[PDB]
């Protein structure tokens, strides 16, 4: 599914977890914030 | 074809997409379509 592209959602507010098209991987901004947060060993890149 | 899991050799790369099949890996998967 894909949200619509007015966010008229009666006041409700929801752009720090929707997708933000800007970064190069579409994370929301706290997902962003969670991935940053993860100091993560062995990705398991090709190297 | 190279891939983030590694070296695939023997299977044809296509830019369409469809369902999983075989996993190989890294959001690659491999499958038997067509002539096949
Ligand atoms: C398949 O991928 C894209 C699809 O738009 C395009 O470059 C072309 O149709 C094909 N290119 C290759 C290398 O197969």
């Amino acid at each position: 599914y894909k949200t619509p592209p007015i966010k008229d959602f009666g006041g409700f507010n929801f752009s720090q977890i929707l997708p933000d098209p800007s970064k190069p991987s579409k994370r929301s901004f706290i997902e962003d914030l969670l991935f940053n947060k993860v100091t993560l060993a062995d990705a398991g890149f090709i190297k | 074809f190279q891939t983030r899991a590694g070296c695939l050799i023997g299977a044809e790369h296509v830019n369409n997409s469809y369902e999983c099949d075989i996993p190989i890996g890294a959001g690659i998967c491999a499958s038997y379509q067509t002539s096949q």
